[PDB]
Formats: structure tokens, C-alpha cells, sequence
């Protein structure tokens, strides 16, 4: 049957990004009911660690510059919160869908809609890592491209794109303004904290894997979840929970969680020329429930 | 170091 | 920056996804004007080998129920051709947006909606293999989803999945209801013919790497484009043609095609435990295009 | 043998 990185589809979250402009600088927005949100960082050209308190009392509502597609949108207030600005306007997005706001954990996914100018170019499934951070693709004015989890007809907006850390890595805000992580929308040196395999991904990608006729892992050993967490601490993985998916995935298998996880432990020393899903390495981009929609839905 | 997007 | 497979935004393809029930079966279909494309498969019902011609004399258009959400279609008449079914039905797709019909060739990626039941579920990305098949993850009621790809802001349908030929490999039709490569809508067995690996994708996905810090594999040495064709023959790699995407990349990075060219030789023979843009094999779902819009856009 | 889906 076949597994991939899904993303959500983008069809209730295309017609609420806009384009956010303001003195030299345009980045993307979101447009919910009479609100829309941005990073703070709009209002800056003093390039490096700003000085957002001061550099907000300059700052009139006349001169941001919002646009949905071609029609123009007018800033009534504004309000500085965490990393974020959240601008009123004039009109009520006629296009709103039911949404919340949400934080993701690490190891749980969502779907990025990379969006340049206030226009989307295209979505891309992301892993939220325990640098609390995610490995996406981002260019210059990208900036204010959401993440967002479809929970059946309503949006759930996690996040909203900001900084690059490292080549290849990159963090933002929740829709609170609080950044994920222990980082800050200032270009100062922010190398991303320690990072690990996440396990409980790593196992439901095992279980992917047999339900794909690939079970040559399989042995009879089993290994605790407690057991598993001791040895996981010096080896580069993740604290595994109980999950109900997990189970659901186990009794459809026949093969127990214990005997995946002591299937991990033996293959973190090498794959030794076989491929799992024709690849050489461990999957934690894919949660339980991202799976579990593959192999049954 | 961090780039701002 | 980051190197992903992304997907075309879904908005102007959601609208258009709809479900035919005939008898008890159902599959999901596309609704353009005032057309419904979907699998001449929906009429069976008595498994392996259908006859289709036969089957078509007893079915009238009253037994097919097609819903587009909650509304209720009606079916005028009917057409095979092919292994698809065009229905006519009485109401013309005010959602229907600019669009045509495609045909994609071996090496070329889009994007597939996953329906069921014609509700959009998520979408992902795929590349045509050389075996006229795609890597997808589908399961029952799967068959219908559309795969299309982005141009501006039309539509270009190129795919409609019908079968799965064996663990995690599929095809289907093009919109004129033949299938991609020389396979057929039964229940026989046709396990897929040889497949290549796509070069112009793995060339693309080296210069996205040089453009992403990696570049360790790039040295003097060259190898031109017919000399490896010859060479290509032999080692499970696909014939490779210029290509002003890839003389773009080729300019933006300094580094010629013929060097990327003999840089696939020596890693065809491993990587030597290095890795390239986190990866220790080749990459070849990226197309020329794919790749510069993630390298500038 | 193939499935039709």
C-alpha cells in the first residue's frame, strides 16, 4: 500500500493569507475574522536585536500595507503580543473558517503553507523536533507562513514561521506570540539545544513497515517501555508513553510494542544492507496517527 | 547567527 | 534552506471531487463543467476479469448516485472511454476552475488528492517512475483521487488512480481513460516492468545540495551527458537530456552538468558513510523545476 | 494478483 508525508489540505487556509507590508518590508499574514496576524520583526529595518517597545509608538496604523489577493484591507488598531502583531481591520475575513489556536509538542506533525507576498506556493509536512524545532524549506519572505493541523473541518494554527536557525532548520510562533523554544526574533547567534530520535514515530513507521510485507525485524525479544527509556537517554532517542494508536497498530500486527522497541535498539547499530521501506535509516517524521490513517484511515 | 526569514 | 517534496496548494481541486455510487460500490470522481470522470471499475461488482462491454448494456444512468458534498447529482448519459467513465450530469461545476488535460511522462512529479467517500482527505507528492507507476499510499475507496498539477492558476489533470500492482506501487488513467504503461483495470496479476533511476531528478537534487552548503562531491573531473547515457544503460539510471533549469542551477552554482554527471558515477558506488542533505542514498522525486523553486522560486 | 483500489 505504500507510505508518504502527508499534508492537510489547503483549501480553507489559502483564502486567509495576506501580505503584511510595512516601511521597506513585506512578509505574510493571517487573516481570521477582523484580526490578522504577523511577526512583529515587520516593524523593524534596524536589522539585528530590535527594539520593539520603542520602535512600536512610531508606528501608525496608516502605514502597514495589507492585501488579500488585490483588494486592500485598512489597520483600525494593532497590538504587540510576544513576537507577534495582531492587526484590526476594517473588514471581517468572509472566508473564516471554524478555527482554534494550538501548540504543538515535539514529535507531533502539522503541515506548513509556504506562502511568498501573501500568495501560498505550496504545503510540506513537518516534524516538530525536540530542539523544538522543524526541518522545512524557506526562503526570504517567507516569513508569516502557518503550520496548521486539519482536525476534520476546522483549522488548528500552530505555527508561523520566523527564524532560521541552522542550515536547514528553522522555528517560529505559536499564535500567541511565544516562540518554540528557547529562541527570539533577533539575528543573534541561536544554536538550536539537543535533539533526539523521536521514538514513538520510529515505532508506528516499524509498524508502517510490517503492514507493507517488511517484518524482518521482527525476533522474539521484547524490550519494556520503562527498560526502553533507560537505555534511550545515552543513545540519541526519545521517552516513549503508552498510546492507544500504538496499541490499536499492535493488535492489527500481531507483534507487541516491547518487540519493536527492542527491534529499535538493535537496528540503532545498523540497518546491515537491508532496507526498511527502502531506506537506510530511522523515519520519526511520521506520528502514530499519520500511520494509522495510511494503513486504515 | 539566526537568520529572521 | 531546506530541501522537502512539497504539494500544490488544493483549493481549486477540492471542489471538484465527487463520489459515484453505482449498485453498492463506491469511488470518488472529478466534476469539471458539466462532466464526471471516474473508473469504468464502479459498475463490476463480480471481481478478477469484468466485462465491460457486456456490463454497459444493463446499466442505465438512474442507478448512478453522484454527490457532490450533500448535493445530489443527476446523470443524463453516459460514456466509456477507455477505462474510465464520463458522466454528463444535468448541473454545470460552478467551482469548476480553468483547466486541461495532461499526460505526464516518466520523471515529471504532481500532486495527489486522496478522496474518500468524495471527501478530500490529504494530499502528497509522487514522480512517474520509468515503470509508469508512482509510490502512493491508497487504500479501498481510493480509487477516483485525482492527481493535477499547479500552471498559474489552472489545473492541469493528469492522473486518476485505478490500481495497485503489488506492495506500495500504483498507477492509473489520464483523463482520456488509458492507463499509464501497459496495465489494465483487473484483478490479474501485472507486476510492474524494469524502472531507472531519473537522473535529471538526482542532478537537480545535487545542485539543490550545493546550493544548501553540501557540496563535498563536486571536483574537477566531468562526465558529459551522451558519454552517460552509455554508462547509464548498465547501471539502473535513465537517459538524461539539457536542460535550461538545470543550466540555471548549473549557473547560479558554478558548477557544470557534466560535473554533477560524473559525481552520480562515484556515488553510485556508495557514499562513503557521508551524507547529502541528511540522506545516504540518491533523491530523484525532485524535479529541474521542483528544485530551483526551492532554491529561489 | 494487482488490487484494483
Amino acid at each position: 500500500s505504500g507510505i508518504v508525508k502527508m499534508v492537510s489540505p489547503t483549501s480553507k487556509v489559502e483564502p486567509c493569507i495576506v501580505s503584511v507590508t510595512y516601511g521597506n518590508m513585506t512578509l505574510n499574514g493571517l487573516w481570521l475574522d477582523d484580526k490578522v496576524y504577523c511577526p512583529r520583526h515587520v516593524i523593524c529595518s534596524d536589522m539585528t536585536d530590535p527594539d520593539y517597545p520603542n520602535l512600536l509608538c512610531r508606528v501608525t496604523s496608516s502605514d502597514f500595507c495589507v492585501m488579500s489577493g488585490r483588494m486592500s484591507l485598512t489597520v483600525m488598531s494593532y497590538q504587540m503580543q510576544g513576537c507577534q502583531l495582531v492587526l484590526t481591520v476594517t473588514l471581517q475575513n468572509p472566508n473564516t473558517p471554524k478555527y482554534s489556536f494550538g501548540v504543538v509538542k515535539p514529535g507531533e506533525t502539522f503541515t506548513v503553507l509556504a506562502a511568498y507576498n501573501g500568495r501560498p506556493q505550496g504545503a510540506f509536512h513537518v516534524t516538530l523536533r525536540s530542539s523544538h524545532t522543524i526541518k522545512g524549506s524557506f526562503l526570504c519572505g517567507s516569513c508569516g507562513s502557518v503550520g496548521y493541523v486539519l482536525t476534520g473541518d476546522s483549522v488548528r494554527f500552530v505555527y508561523m514561521h520566523q527564524l532560521e536557525l541552522s542550515t536547514g532548520c528553522h522555528t517560529g510562533t505559536d499564535f500567541s506570540g511565544n516562540f518554540y523554544g528557547p529562541y527570539r526574533d533577533a539575528q543573534v547567534v541561536q544554536l538550536p539545544v539537543q535533539d533526539y530520535t523521536q521514538t514513538v514515530n520510529v515505532v508506528a513507521w516499524l509498524y508502517a513497515a510490517i503492514f507493507n510485507r517488511c517484518n524482518w525485524f521482527v525476533q522474539s525479544d521484547s524490550c519494556s517501555l520503562e527498560e526502553f527509556n533507560v537505555w534511550a537517554m545515552t543513545n540519541g532517542f526519545s521517552s516513549i508513553k503508552a498510546d492507544l494508536v500504538l496499541d490499536a497498530l499492535a493488535s492489527m500486527t500481531g507483534v507487541t510494542v516491547e518487540q519493536v522497541l527492542a527491534a529499535i535498539k538493535r537496528l540503532h547499530s545498523g540497518f546491515q544492507g537491508k532496507q526498511i521501506l527502502g531506506s537506510c535509516v530511522f523515519e520519526d517524521e511520521l506520528t502514530p496517527s499519520d500511520v494509522y490513517q495510511q494503513l486504515a484511515g | 547567527x539566526a537568520v529572521l526569514x
